[PDB]
């Protein structure tokens, strides 16, 4: 299991399926406890507001942009890192999630019309 | 009380492709659901393609869910049927409508109200 | 129509509601179209909050300090022999004491200028005076270096809860605001504490704003927001120099030392002109409530202590109590005498007793008046205003009224033709 | 677009458009952690009673409880296009609590169904 | 309609019914925040953990995890009709970590199989 962030120089590909390992110790001085129940539920509401409610791992419908990056998967998953990978696209993560968001919007109205038919 | 004028085409050869078109005035083209309707010269009507007020959820029937797509653009008030893998089977006027499916917030209707002016599909 | 309950969250919705504010200083604002909110400036619980946070944030300050136990002594105290006015004759006195030092065997007898209204007389044969606050507290020094200048502050909401302000003109502070906006911090408010005047804060835009609770019912206070400021110029003209002895291990005490040059009263100027066109338009706008033709009166503020008599404020760090006699004499410059007082009570607390440190030189403030606190006599065809205050609610109500905090309610059901399946 | 609470004022068939906007406002010495721990809870209590109504990570959720006439008996051309959520708000202040009780029995007759079908062989 | 913990002598068959009962009971100077921090702090640590097993959003939550007939030999007319939560929790104590460590594991093979068949064009 290699432990907490043991995965962290790892390929992206296999901290992957690491990913319980790190999500176990992001909830376990009142001033701390309070700042790392904000930003855990910070994260939960934006995996909320998307459509990854109680996933780990969530496919969305937001294309990939080459200009985010144009790498293949070959290398981000196999090759890069999640640091190197994190590093690369932070200049572009606020536009990501704004159109994750976009996405969700329009998803919930069209499922909301679909069981709307009789 | 309200306007639609259809846009069609002329003679296509099996297998080959047709873009029809709508242009609606006279009311918020954004708030109704909009359909396209076939009737062939010498039978009833037969009901093709519906799409709701956003353009983002499109039902066909199943001859033609493989070969037909439905456009729409609340921009310009503008539908489009876009036909693929035309048949001789398939020559019938089309007509666009408003009506059908409504989106869940307002008064159900499930039926056509306002009517276009007709388009003529001639296939080979 | 078959309908269904659909659960949204995330509602637009909001019902009122009092919570905490954490307060923010510089170290959105959102316009609600349609939207007609109900206020009430007097049912505000932002002001209950921030007088709570003054007093504390008072406190907070003025514990850390000196205590003066030592000066709760026998005061020799004699006439000033410097050169007095005809108006300050008997008003500061020079007094001597036998004051601690490190050693605790040791002491240093030592003269001060004191003011009359500081000490209280008694019949001791060898002293004549004691410190007014004697018998009834400990006298607390303020810290030296720390100053009284009122700092912008903003209140903030917490998250899940949000603050709207009225941006109607001619707000009345009750009732219905069409044009209102969401902030989730106010503006910056100076915690300006004074009596009478309202000295430093917002201006009405349009016109002089008479703002009270039960108009007719002349026991509540009228607060007056004018659309101009009157300025008022404050001095203390005598040019004081300060000493300082230490009267304990870390402890240091201030005092006066001496006046260079004449003695003279302090003043502070109002421009004649300009205020009398001041209450021109306070009483325009206040006939409105009384009408056309029922004369309008303004009088003194009979009634009280020197705090609520007097137009109190703080200069520089020194209090000055000014007796606005000049202003409110009318039927519908000015050089107003203040009195300055170091032992003071702030509020309406009676054993937090403190001592102002006397300020180097001469003293000069330069003010805006923006509002007044007016009350009413009780009892045909004339009407009498006095001047008001020493709650120091209204202080800050005159701020806030404008403000109102609700508490958001995201989740909400309505029907739609929608079955989940 | 509008911000926070900018669609208060508009109908709530507008105002259901901005269902996010009004989500990410809800959570961002003493009074500082007391109202921080205060926000905290008042967005759980609201992420439980959606939780246990099925509704858990969904800001559109619809449901099988029906409509009750005596609840408001207005039509959507009216409710949705003609009103706001604030005047909708004060209108079902009564009623609110049976709505909930309903939505709560509602879901766990729906978890009992859907256990028993899973259970199916 | 027990109450709180109404149900706790009930049998497990039974108390099953009042899972919301006992549910919405979970979240409602110094030492009073301990306090509330502390009860937040055990609701979000049982909702992540329910999360990991993906079973957010539920009260009774079916899996694949098989069950093992050593960590209970008894059928499901002793379990589940003659039993009450408290009994079955002391006999289970012993196991529910080796449990909770299955349940996060066939949770984790899930979304990979989830997101594999999601690939598929
Ligand atoms: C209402 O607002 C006016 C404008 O700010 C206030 O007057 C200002 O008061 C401060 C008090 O600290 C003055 O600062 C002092 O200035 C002297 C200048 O020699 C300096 O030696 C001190 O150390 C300190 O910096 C400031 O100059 C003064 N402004 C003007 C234009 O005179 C006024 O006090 C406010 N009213 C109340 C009741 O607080
Ligand atoms: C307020 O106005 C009076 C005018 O009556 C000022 O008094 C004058 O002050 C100057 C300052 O040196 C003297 O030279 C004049 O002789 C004074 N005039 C009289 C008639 O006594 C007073 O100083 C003003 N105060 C402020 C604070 O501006
Ligand atoms: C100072 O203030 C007082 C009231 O606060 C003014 O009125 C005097 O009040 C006392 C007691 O109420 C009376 O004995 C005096 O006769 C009052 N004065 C007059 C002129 O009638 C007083 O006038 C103020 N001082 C100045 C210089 O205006
Ligand atoms: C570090 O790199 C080596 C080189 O392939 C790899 O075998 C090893 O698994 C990596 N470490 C981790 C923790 O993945
Ligand atoms: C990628 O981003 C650029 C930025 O302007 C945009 O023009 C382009 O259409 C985007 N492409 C996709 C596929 O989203
Ligand atoms: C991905 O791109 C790189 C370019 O550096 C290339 O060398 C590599 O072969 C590509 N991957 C595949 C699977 O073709
Ligand atoms: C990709 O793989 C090559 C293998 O030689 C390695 O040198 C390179 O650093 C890798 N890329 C990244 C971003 O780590
Ligand atoms: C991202 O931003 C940083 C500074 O904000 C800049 O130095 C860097 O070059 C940017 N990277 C890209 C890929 O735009
Ligand atoms: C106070 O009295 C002392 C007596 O020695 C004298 O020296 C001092 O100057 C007096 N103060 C004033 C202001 O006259
Ligand atoms: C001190 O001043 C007061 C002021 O009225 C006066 O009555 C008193 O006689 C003066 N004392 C002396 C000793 O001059
Ligand atoms: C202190 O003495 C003054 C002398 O006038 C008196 O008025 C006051 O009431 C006294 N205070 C107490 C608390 O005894
Ligand atoms: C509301 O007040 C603001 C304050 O400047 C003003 O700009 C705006 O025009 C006002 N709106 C209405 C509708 O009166
Ligand atoms: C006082 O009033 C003047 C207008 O003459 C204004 O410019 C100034 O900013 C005001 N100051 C304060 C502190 O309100
Ligand atoms: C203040 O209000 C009065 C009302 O009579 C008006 O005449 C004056 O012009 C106003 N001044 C400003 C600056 O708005
Ligand atoms: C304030 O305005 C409201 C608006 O209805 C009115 O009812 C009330 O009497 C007014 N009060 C005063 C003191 O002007
Ligand atoms: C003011 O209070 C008195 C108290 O009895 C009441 O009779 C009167 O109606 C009140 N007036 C208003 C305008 O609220
Ligand atoms: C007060 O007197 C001292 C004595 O030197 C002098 O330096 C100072 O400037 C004087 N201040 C005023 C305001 O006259
Ligand atoms: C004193 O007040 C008058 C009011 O007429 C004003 O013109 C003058 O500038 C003020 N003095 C100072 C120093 O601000
Ligand atoms: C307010 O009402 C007007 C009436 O036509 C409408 O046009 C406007 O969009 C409404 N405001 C909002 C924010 O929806
Ligand atoms: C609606 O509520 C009323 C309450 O008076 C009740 O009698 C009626 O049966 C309810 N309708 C349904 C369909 O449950
Ligand atoms: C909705 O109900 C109102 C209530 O009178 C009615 O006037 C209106 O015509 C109804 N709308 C539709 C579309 O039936
Ligand atoms: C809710 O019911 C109470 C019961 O007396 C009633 O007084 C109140 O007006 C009702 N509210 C609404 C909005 O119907
Ligand atoms: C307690 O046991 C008896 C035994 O028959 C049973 O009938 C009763 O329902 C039990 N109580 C509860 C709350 O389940
Ligand atoms: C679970 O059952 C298997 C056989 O199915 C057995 O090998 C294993 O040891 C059991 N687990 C425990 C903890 O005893
Ligand atoms: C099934 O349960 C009954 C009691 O209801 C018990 O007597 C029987 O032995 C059990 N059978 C098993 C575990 O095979
Ligand atoms: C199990 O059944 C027996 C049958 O008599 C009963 O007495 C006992 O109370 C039951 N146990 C529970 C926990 O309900
Ligand atoms: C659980 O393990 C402990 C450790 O020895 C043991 O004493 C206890 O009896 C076990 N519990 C059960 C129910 O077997």
């Amino acid at each position: 299991s290699l432990g907490f962030l043991g995965a962290a120089g790892s390929t992206m590909g296999a901290a992957s399926m690491t990913l319980t390992v790190q999500a176990r110790n992001l909830l376990s001085q009142l001033q701390a406890r309070v700042l790392a129940v904000e930003h855990y539920l910070r994260d939960q509401q934006l995996l909320g507001i998307w459509g990854c409610s109680g996933k780990l791992i969530c496919c969305t419908n937001v294309p990939w942009n080459s200009s985010w990056s144009n790498r293949n998967l070959s290398e981000i998953w196999d090759n890069m890192t999640w640091l190197q990978w994190d590093k690369e696209i932070s200049n572009y993560t606020q536009i990501i999630y704004g159109l994750l968001e976009e996405s969700q919007n329009q998803q919930e109205k069209n499922e909301q019309d679909l069981l709307a038919l009789d | 009380e309200v306007q639609l004028v259809e846009t069609g085409g002329g003679l296509v050869q099996p297998g080959g492709s047709l873009k029809l078109s709508c242009r609606a005035s006279g009311y918020t083209f954004s708030s109704f659901a909009m359909s396209w309707v076939r009737q062939a010269p010498g039978k009833g009507l037969e009901w093709v393609s519906l799409i709701n007020d956003r353009g983002g959820l499109t039902f066909y029937v199943d001859s033609v869910k493989g070969r037909f797509t439905i456009s729409r653009d609340n921009s310009k008030n503008t539908l489009s049927l876009q036909m693929h893998s035309l048949r001789d089977g398939d020559t019938a006027v089309y007509y666009c409508a408003t009506g059908g499916m409504s989106s869940a917030l307002q008064s159900s209707k499930y039926y056509f109200d306002f009517w276009g002016q007709g388009a003529l599909v001639t296939v080979s | 129509e078959n309908l269904w309950v659909t659960v949204y969250y995330g509602v637009p919705v909001w019902k009122d509601a009092e919570t905490t504010l954490f307060c923010a200083s510089d170290a959105q604002e959102i316009h609600l179209e349609n939207v007609t909110e109900e206020f009430n400036m007097w049912k505000n619980n932002m002001v209950e909050q921030m007088h709570e946070d003054i007093i504390s944030l008072w406190d907070q300050s003025l514990k850390p300090c000196v205590k003066l136990t030592p000066l709760c002594v026998g005061l020799q105290c004699t006439n000033v022999t410097n050169n007095i006015t005809d108006d300050m004759r008997g008003e500061l006195k020079n007094c001597s004491f036998n004051a601690t030092t490190e050693l605790r065997n040791k002491r240093q007898k030592v003269y001060s200028l004191f003011y009359r209204l500081d000490i209280v007389p008694m019949v001791d044969l060898w002293t004549n005076y004691r410190l007014i606050s004697c018998n009834t507290s400990a006298i607390t020094q303020a810290c030296p270096k720390v100053s009284f200048e009122p700092i912008p502050i903003h209140y903030c909401a917490p998250a899940g809860f949000a603050i709207l302000k009225c941006k109607d003109k001619k707000f009345n502070g009750t009732g219905p605001c069409q044009n209102v906006s969401t902030v989730q911090c106010t503006h910056g408010i100076k915690p300006v504490v004074s009596t009478q005047l309202l000295l430093n804060g917002s201006l009405a835009e349009e016109e002089v704003i008479i703002r009270s609770e039960n108009i007719t019912n002349n026991a509540k206070n009228i607060l007056v927001q004018l659309n101009t400021s009157v300025q008022i110029n404050c001095t203390r003209p005598n040019n004081n120099t300060v000493k300082s002895i230490r009267i304990g291990p870390g402890q240091a005490f201030y005092y006066t030392g001496d006046i260079i040059g004449d003695i003279r009263q302090a003043h502070c100027n109002v421009s004649k002109a300009t205020w009398n066109e001041t209450l021109g338009k306070v009483v325009k706008q206040l006939r409105k409530h009384f009408g056309n033709n029922t004369i309008i009166r303004f009088a003194q503020s009979s009634g009280g202590d020197l705090e609520v008599t007097t137009h109190s404020f703080n200069c520089g760090g020194e209090f000055f109590y000014c007796n606005t006699s000049g202003l409110f004499n009318s039927t519908w410059s000015i050089t107003l005498p203040c009195r300055i007082k170091q032992i003071i009570n702030m509020w309406q607390r009676i054993g937090q007793a403190m001592y102002a440190p006397p300020i180097q030189g001469v003293i000069r403030c330069v003010s805006n008046i923006t509002g007044l606190i007016l009350t009413r006599d009780g009892g045909s065809t004339t009407e009498t205003f006095r001047p008001g205050g020493g709650d120091m609610r209204d202080n800050w109500r005159s701020e806030l009224y404008k403000y109102k905090v609700v508490k958001i309610e995201p989740l909400g059901v309505a029907p739609t033709r929608c079955k989940r399946r």
